[PDB]
C-alpha cells in the first residue's frame, strides 16, 4: 500500500547501489588473492562468505520483484544479469562441476551503466553501439572463407602433418593462427616446405584475402562513423 | 586428504592368464589425470599407462586399462615371461602427489625339492670366539618352506635367522638360508648339529646332520 | 543417524545415501 | 641422451643435514618442472617435493613442512635439496624425477633416475667379519658340491660379493642382509662340479667401501681338527 | 519441338537452382568428415561418394549447356564450372594427380547469387567496390620496391647463407616474411650479425619504408570516403543560395 | 643590496641558461661511454666524473633557490629537479643503492624548454594535445575489461601451470603478452591445450575484443580532427548568406 | 651548330628512353640470376657484359652534356643518378672494394617518373611527397626518446646480460627490437625477470610511450592530407 | 588373367603392366 | 686505524665496522 | 651429449661401392650444416663435401665432381654419404664435421667425429702369421731381458697387439706396419726384468677381425737345436 | 685455386722458449675468416684459434697469432710439456675449403744410448719354412739412426725392413725395428748374425750378434 | 714481359709491380 511506495523510496537510494557494487568487487576479489599453497582455514571463511554475499544479493534479486511486477522483466539489461544471479545460486546445493560458479564476476558489467553515467564518456560507447550490426556482417562473410579454405587444407596436409591439420577441428584453429600474423614462417611454413616445395601458393595469397579483409572493415566504420 | 585403495595384496599365476588388478580412492576422480606405474627388482620405476586408456612408448600392446569414478582397473590377456613386477596407479589431488601400495605377481610351477646344505664354523672364526652354524636351502617351490635345529636331540631356537630370497628368473625357484650363531665353548659342549626342512611334497622332515668326527 | 541434505555435518556425523559432506549434505548429480 | 645423475648420500647421525644434488642432460632444462620421491625399504613411496620451471613456486607435503628446501639453478642446470633435522623414519632411497607436459607442475612422472640411499643411524664404522665355508664329506662323493662365503659384522649399507672377483656367474645365491646390534649379517654360496673343486680353488671376494675394506677368502677342502 | 519447350521450362525453375544449392552444400558437408590417420574402410566410402557427387555434377552442366550453344562462352561462372568439372573428371580417369581434385570445393561460393536481393549485402559490396583502385596501385609500387630491394639482397648475402637467399626466387619470400614483423630479428638477422657485422644497415631502413606506405593506404581510405559524403550535402548549399 | 641586484642580473641571463644546457649536454655524453665488461679503471674515473657533475649541480641549484624563497613550488620542472638532486645525493652518501642514480639522464628533457620559439613544433605538439581525451578514455576502459578478465582467467588455470597465472600480479602481465599478438599460440596456448582441451573458448574471443577497439580508436581520431576543419568553413557558408 | 639541333631531336626519342630502361633491367638482371654452384665460364661472359653496358651507359651520360649545358646540372633528379654513374663507373680499374658495385640497381628509380606520367598514379606519389617533412619531425621527435632510454637500460642491464645490452651501440638494437613487438616476452623480458624480479616496470611504460607514437602519427597525416 | 584399363579390380585380380588398382585399373604417368 | 665515515679510504686503510670501502667509508643499511 | 658416431667402412674392390652414415647426438640438429672432410694417410687433409640444414643446396671441388652424393634426414637425425666408382687414390680416413655458426656454410669446423676407414685394393683376406721371438744368452746375465712379438703376413688393416690380453703397460713398444705384397709386416717388443722371465711367462695375444683371427703365442725361453 | 704455403716443415724446441711459426697465401684474404687447428697423435683435430686474434674455449692463455694480407702467424710464449703436435692454418675461398700441409714440433733433450738387442727366429717360423733375425733398438735420442748387418763377416742388406717411431711422451726418445727375413735354408747355410748401430755419441758402431750355439 | 696497367692478361702474362690481373691489369690502392 503505503508500503509500497516506502519500498520504491528504499530501492532507488543509489547508496545501496553504490555499496552492492563495491561488495561485489569485495566478491570477486576474495578467491583471486589466495595464494595456491592454501592454508584452508580461512579458504572456510572464504567458503562461508561467499555463501552469505550470494544471500544477501539474492535476498536483493527478490527484493526487486516487490517494486517493479512487469517493468522489470521488459528491460533486456537485468536479464542476461537475473539469469547469471540463478546460475550463481545455482552452486549452493549442488554437485561439483566448475565453468558455472566462476561466471559470478561478470556481473561487473553493472558498472557499465556508471560508465554510460559519466558525460565524457557518452561518445565512445554510442559509437560502438552503432556500429555493432556493420561488423557483424563482416564476421559471418569472413567466416564462410574459413570454412572454404580449412577442408581445401585439410586434404592435402592431412597424411604425415597430423598434429596441426590433421581434422577440422584443428585445421581451423591453425589456419586461425596463421591469419593474425604470429609465428606463420618459422613455425608452420617453413617445416611444410621441406615435404612440398610448393606449399607457398597456398599461403601466400591467403594473406592477401584475410588480412585485406582489414581495409573494408575500417570503410564500413568510417561510413558509419 | 585424498588417499587409495589397492586390492589384491599379492597374486601369483600361470603363463597364458587374462588376469584383473584393483584400484579404488575414496572420492569421485575424473579420468584424464590417473597413472600406472611397473616396478622390477632393482630398478627404479618406469611410467606405464597415461589417463588409464593409452599405453606408453614401448608398451607391448597386450595391456589394457579402464574405469571411472571410484574404480580403476587393469587387464592382463595373456601373461608372459618378464611379468613378475609389483604394480602402482597413481592420482593427483589439490596440490599432492599420492601413490598406493603395490600389487605383485608371480609365476606358479610345478613343485621340486629343496637342494639342503649344512656347514659347520670355520676354524678361523673359532679361533674368534664364535660359531656359527649354516643350513643353506636352495632352488625350491614355493616360497613357504620351515626348518628346525635338533643339537643331540634337543630342539634349539637360541640364534635362529632366516632369510628368504627373490622368486627365480632363471627357474622361478627360492632360496633361503638359517644361520644358528653361539659362542665357542657352547658350541664345544655338544656332539651333534642338524638342520631339518619340512617340504609340502613329502611327510617326513629331511635331516642334515653333522658330528664332532674330527669336529 | 546420517544427517539430511540442507544440515551441517562433519568428519563424524556423515550424510545419507547420495550425498557429499561438504560442510553440508549436498545432493549430487550429474 | 637424457639423464640423471643424482649425488651425495650416506649416513648422517641424527640431527645432522645433508645436501642432494641431482643433475640433467640433454633435455631443453628450461622448460620443465622437477621433482623428488622418496621410498622406504618396506617397498612404499612416498612424495617429498617439487618445483615449477622458473624457481619461484615451490610445494610441500604437510608432514615436512618448513624443514625441506629446493631450489634450481638453471645457467648451470642443476637441482639443489637442502635438508636438515633429520628423523628416525627418513633412512630412505630417493629419485629425481621429471614431470611430462611442458611448463606444468601436477602431471605423470615419465623419466627417473637411479636412486641414493641417506641412512640416520647413531651408530658407527665396523669391518666385516668374511669367512669361507666348506662342507665336511659327501655321500657317495656326489659331484653337486657347494661352496659358502659369510659376511658377518659391518655397517653401514651397501657391500659387494663376488667369486674370484667377479668370475662365474651361474649357480651363485646371493642373499639379503639382516640388520642386528648395528651390524649386518649375509651369506652366500654357489654349487659347482666337484671336479672343479678342489682342483680350482674360488675365492670370495668382499669389498665394504663404507669402511673400505677388501677381503678376500678361499676355501680349504675340510681341514680336520686334530693335534697329535 | 515441345520438349525444347519442357526443358526451358523445367530447367529455368527456381526449384531445380534451390535444389542444386542444397546438393553443392551437401557436397561440402560430406566431403568435410575427412579425419586422419584413416582406418582405411572410409577410404573406399569416400572415393566412391566422390564419383556420385562428380557423377551428378556432370549429368547437371550437360542439361544447363544443351539448351543453348552460344550463349554460353558468356560468364566467368560457367567456363570456371566447366574447369572444375574437367579437373574432376581428369582426376576420375588417370592416376595419382590427388590434390588436384581439391579445387572442387570452392561451388559453395555460388551461394552469393543467392543473396544478391538482401539489403544488408549491398551496402558492404558498395564497400568493396569502393576500395579497389587504391590497393591495385599499392600492390605495383610495393612490387617494385620488392624488386630493388632483393637483388640487392642477393648480391650482398649469397655466397654464405644460401638457404633465405640463394636465389632470387627464395629471396622474395624472405623478404615478405620481413615485411609482416615476424621474427625478423630474433631469427634472421641475429644469426646475420655474428657473421656480417653490418647487416642493420640494410634491414632497419627497409622497415620504416613498407610501414611508411601501409599507414598511408589506410588514412588514404579514411579520407577518400570522407571526401565524397560531404559532397553529396554540397549540392544543398546550392539549395541553400536562395536563402 | 646591490649583490641582489648583481644575482637578478647575471643569474637571469641568456648566457647563464645557455651553459647550463650545454653543460647537461656534456653530462649525457660522458655518461653514455659506458661499456661492459669493464677494466675498473674507468670505474674510478666514471665515480668522479658522477661526483664532479653533481656537485657544480648542487651549485647550480642553490644559487637558482637563492633569488626566490616563496615563488619556488611553482612549476614542476623545479621540484623535478630537486628530485633528481636529492636522490644523487642520497646515492653519494649512503651505500649501495646503484640504480637509483639512474634517474638522473632525463635532464635532457629541459632542451625542450629552449625550443618554444620553433614555428614547426607547434603543429605537432597542437596535434599532440589534440588526442588526450579519446586515448585518457580508452585506457580506463580497457583496464576495465581486464580487471574481467584477469580474475576468471586465475580461476580457471591457476591450480595447474602457476607460473603465468598463479596469481592476479602475474595475469595481468599475461594477458598483457596475449594483447599485442607476441607468441599467443605457439607459447601460450598450445601447452595449455594439452591438458585443458577447451582453453581456445577463453582466448579467442579475447583477441577479437582488443582488436575491434584499437581500431575503433584510430578511426575516432581520424573523424575526429576532420570534423573540427570542416567547420572552419563553415562559417564561410555564412559569408555565402549574402551570395 | 644544326648538328647541335640533330642531337636535340635524337636525344628527345623516348625508344631511346625505353631500349636503355629495359637494357638497364636486363643488366640488373644478370648477375641476380646466377646459380651459386658457379660454372665460371658464362661468368666470365657475364663480366663482359658488365663491362660493356656500363661503357654504353658512360657514352649516354657524357653524350648528355652536348645538348643540355647547365640545365642538366640544375635538376635536383639526375644529381644522385649521375653520382652513382660515377661511383658505377669507378670498379672498372681499381681494386676489389664491395659495397659499392652493388648500389648499380638503384637506378631503376628513374622508372618512377614512369610513374609520374601514369595519370591514375598521379595521387599517391604527391600524397607521399606532400607529406614527408611532419614525419620528419616526429622522427627526430622519438630519435630524441631512444637516446634518453638507452643510456638508461645500459647502467642497470649492462652487468650480468653484456651480450644483448652490453653497450650503447646494442642496447640501441635490442630497443628497437623491442619497440617493434616482435618477441619481447618470451625473449627479451622473461630471461630478465629470473634476476630482476621488478624489470616489467622499465618496459611496459615504455611500450607506452613508443607504439603510442602511432596515434599523433595519424594525426600528422589527417591534418596533411 | 590381369585387369585392363577402365575395369573393375580387387585384391585378387591384379592389373597388367603400368597400372594401379585402385579399386579400378588405372594407368599412371607423371 | 680503521677508517671513519666520510672519509678518504685506500685498500690498505680498511673501514671500521659496518661500511664498505668505495673509495671512501660508506656506511650501509638495507 | 654431444658427440658423433661414423659407421660402415672396410676394403672395396677397385669399382666397387660403400655407403656412410653419421649419427649425431645432443645438439639441434635441424639448425646447422655438415661437412665431411678426409685425411690421407700421408697425414694431409682434404676437403670432400658440405651441405646446409635443410638439404636443397649442396656444394661439391672440382675433383669429384658427380660422383659422390650427399643427403640429409631431420626426422631421424642422419647424415648419408653414398659412394660409387672408387679410384685407388682415396684409401683415406673420413671424417664428420658440424660447423660453427648457426645456419651457416663456409665457416670454422668447431666439433669433429673419430674416423672410419675406406680402403680400396683388388687383393685377398689373409690370416695372420705369429711368432714369438727369444733371445740367444746373456753377458752376465743382465736384468733387463727382452722379449718380442713378430706379426707378419696379414692383410687387410686393422690388427691389435696385446700382452697377456692387456696385462703390462709400460717397456712395450708397438711400431707401426709395412705393406709389402699385399701383407702387413709388423713387430714388437717390451723390456722386463729377468727375475719375472721365465718365472712368469707372458703371451703376445695378436686379433685380426678382418679375417677373424685370434692368435696367443708365448715365449719358450732359448729351446735348443740339438738332436741325439 | 686459392692454395696456401706452410713454413717451416719441422721445427724442434726446448722448453721455456717463445717461438713463431707461419702461414702464407697467395692472394690477399680477410682477417675475419682465417682459422688454425691442433692435432695431436691418433686424435680428431681440434678448434684452436678463431679469428686470427681470439682463443678458443679451453686454450691457455699463452698463445696468440697475428698478421693480416698475405702473411698470418702464431707465436709461442713458452713452450709446456704437451705441446708436440701438428699445426694447420684454415681459409675460406669462393666455394671450396682449403687446408695447409702441417707443421710438426718436437722437444729437444739431452742425448742418451741405445737399448738394442737381436732375436733369432723361432722354432715354429722355421717349421713354417721360414726365418727372420730381428734387431730391436729402443729408447733412444735423436731420431737419426743407422743399422747394419753382418752375416759371417759378409753385410748383406737383401730383406731389410726399418720402422720407426713416434718421439716419446714419457721421456722423449725413439724405437726402431729392423727385421731381415730369409727362408729356412738360406738361414742354415751360415753361422754369424749380426746387428750394428751407429750412434752419435760413440765413434765405434755397437755389436749384437749370435752364432749357430745349439743354433 | 710484365703486362701494363690497361692491358688484357691471363695466367701466363703476369702483370707489373703492385697490380692485379683481373683478366686485365689493375692498379690498386685502398
Amino acid at each position: 500500500s503505503h508500503m509500497y511506495l516506502r519500498i520504491t523510496n528504499i530501492v532507488e537510494s543509489s547508496f545501496f547501489t553504490k555499496f552492492i557494487i563495491y561488495l561485489i568487487v569485495l566478491n570477486t576479489l576474495f578467491m583471486a588473492m589466495e595464494h595456491h599453497p592454501m592454508t584452508e582455514e580461512f579458504k572456510n571463511v572464504l567458503a562461508i562468505g561467499n555463501l552469505v554475499f550470494t544471500g544477501i544479493f539474492a535476498i536483493e534479486i527478490i527484493l526487486r520483484i516487490y517494486v517493479h511486477r512487469i517493468s522489470f522483466f521488459k528491460d533486456p539489461w537485468s536479464l542476461f544479469d537475473s539469469l547469471i544471479v540463478t546460475l550463481s545460486l545455482v552452486e549452493l546445493f549442488l554437485a561439483d562441476v566448475e565453468g558455472l560458479s566462476v561466471l559470478r564476476s561478470f556481473r561487473l558489467l553493472r558498472v557499465f551503466r556508471l560508465v554510460t553515467a559519466v558525460p565524457q564518456m557518452r561518445k565512445i560507447v554510442s559509437a560502438l553501439i552503432s556500429v555493432i550490426p556493420g561488423m557483424l556482417s563482416v564476421i559471418a562473410l569472413m567466416t564462410l572463407f574459413f570454412y572454404i579454405f580449412a577442408i581445401m587444407a585439410t586434404q592435402l596436409f592431412g597424411e604425415r602433418f597430423p598434429e596441426w591439420f590433421g581434422t577440422l577441428g584443428e585445421s581451423f584453429y591453425t589456419l586461425f593462427q596463421v591469419m593474425t600474423l604470429e609465428s606463420w614462417s618459422m613455425g608452420i611454413v617453413r617445416p611444410l616446405m621441406e615435404v612440398y616445395p610448393y606449399a607457398w601458393v597456398f599461403f601466400i595469397p591467403f594473406i592477401f584475402v584475410v588480412t585485406f579483409v582489414m581495409i573494408n572493415l575500417v570503410v564500413a566504420i568510417c561510413v558509419d562513423a | 586428504e585424498i588417499v587409495l585403495t589397492q586390492s589384491p595384496a599379492l597374486m601369483a599365476a600361470s603363463p597364458g592368464e587374462k588376469v584383473t588388478i584393483t584400484c579404488s580412492v575414496s572420492l569421485s576422480i575424473s579420468s584424464s589425470n590417473l597413472f600406472w606405474y611397473q616396478q622390477k627388482s632393482e630398478t627404479s620405476p618406469k611410467p606405464w599407462i597415461y589417463g588409464t586408456s593409452k599405453l606408453a612408448s614401448g608398451v607391448p600392446v597386450r595391456f589394457s586399462g579402464s574405469g571411472s569414478g571410484t574404480s580403476y582397473s587393469l587387464t592382463i590377456s595373456s601373461m608372459e615371461a618378464e611379468d613378475a613386477a609389483t604394480y602402482y596407479c597413481q592420482q593427483w589431488s589439490s596440490h599432492s602427489f599420492t601413490f598406493g601400495g603395490g600389487t605383485k605377481l608371480e609365476i606358479k610351477r610345478a613343485d621340486a625339492a629343496p637342494t639342503v646344505s649344512i656347514f659347520p664354523p670355520s676354524s678361523e672364526q673359532l679361533t674368534s670366539g664364535g660359531a656359527s652354524v649354516v643350513c643353506f636351502l636352495n632352488n625350491f617351490y614355493p616360497k613357504d618352506i620351515n626348518v628346525k635345529w635338533k643339537i643331540d636331540g634337543s630342539e634349539r631356537q637360541n640364534g635362529v635367522l632366516n632369510s628368504w630370497t627373490d622368486q627365480d628368473s632363471k627357474d622361478s625357484t627360492y632360496s633361503m638360508s638359517s644361520t644358528l650363531t653361539l659362542t665357542k665353548d657352547e658350541y664345544e659342549r655338544h656332539n651333534s648339529y642338524t638342520c631339518e626342512a619340512t617340504h609340502k611334497t613329502s611327510t617326513s622332515p629331511i635331516v642334515k646332520s653333522f658330528n664332532r668326527n674330527e669336529c | 543417524y546420517c544427517q539430511k541434505w540442507m544440515w551441517t555435518c562433519d568428519s563424524e556425523r556423515k550424510c545419507c545415501e547420495g550425498m557429499v559432506c561438504r560442510l553440508w549434505c549436498k545432493k549430487k548429480l550429474w | 641422451e637424457v639423464q640423471l645423475v643424482e649425488s651425495g648420500g650416506g649416513l648422517v647421525k641424527p640431527g645432522g643435514s645433508l645436501k642432494l644434488s641431482c643433475a640433467a642432460s640433454g633435455f631443453t632444462f628450461s622448460n620443465y618442472a622437477m621433482s623428488w620421491v622418496r621410498q622406504t625399504p618396506e617397498k612404499r613411496l612416498e612424495w617429498v617435493a617439487t618445483i615449477s620451471n622458473g624457481g619461484r613456486y615451490t610445494y610441500y607435503p604437510d608432514s615436512v613442512k618448513g624443514r625441506f628446501t629446493i631450489s634450481r639453478d638453471n645457467a648451470k642446470n642443476s637441482l639443489y635439496l637442502q635438508m636438515s633435522s633429520l628423523r628416525s623414519e627418513d633412512t630412505a632411497m630417493y629419485y629425481c624425477a621429471r614431470h611430462l607436459y611442458r611448463y606444468d607442475v601436477g602431471g605423470a612422472l615419465d623419466y627417473w633416475g637411479q636412486g641414493t640411499s641417506v641412512t640416520v643411524s647413531s651408530a658407527k664404522t665396523t669391518a666385516p667379519s668374511v669367512y669361507p665355508l666348506a662342507p665336511v664329506c659327501g655321500d657317495t662323493t656326489g659331484s653337486s658340491v657347494t661352496l659358502g662365503c659369510l659376511v658377518k659384522g659391518y655397517f653401514p649399507e651397501p657391500v659387494t660379493l663376488t667369486w674370484n672377483s667377479g668370475s662365474l656367474s651361474s649357480g651363485v645365491h646371493t642373499f639379503p642382509a639382516v640388520l642386528q646390534s648395528d651390524l649386518y649379517t649375509l651369506s652366500s654360496s654357489v654349487t659347482v662340479t666337484s671336479s672343479t673343486w678342489p682342483s680350482q680353488s674360488i675365492t670370495c671376494n668382499v669389498a665394504h667401501p663404507a669402511s673400505s675394506t677388501k677381503v678376500d677368502k678361499k676355501i680349504e677342502p675340510r681341514g680336520p681338527t686334530i693335534k697329535p
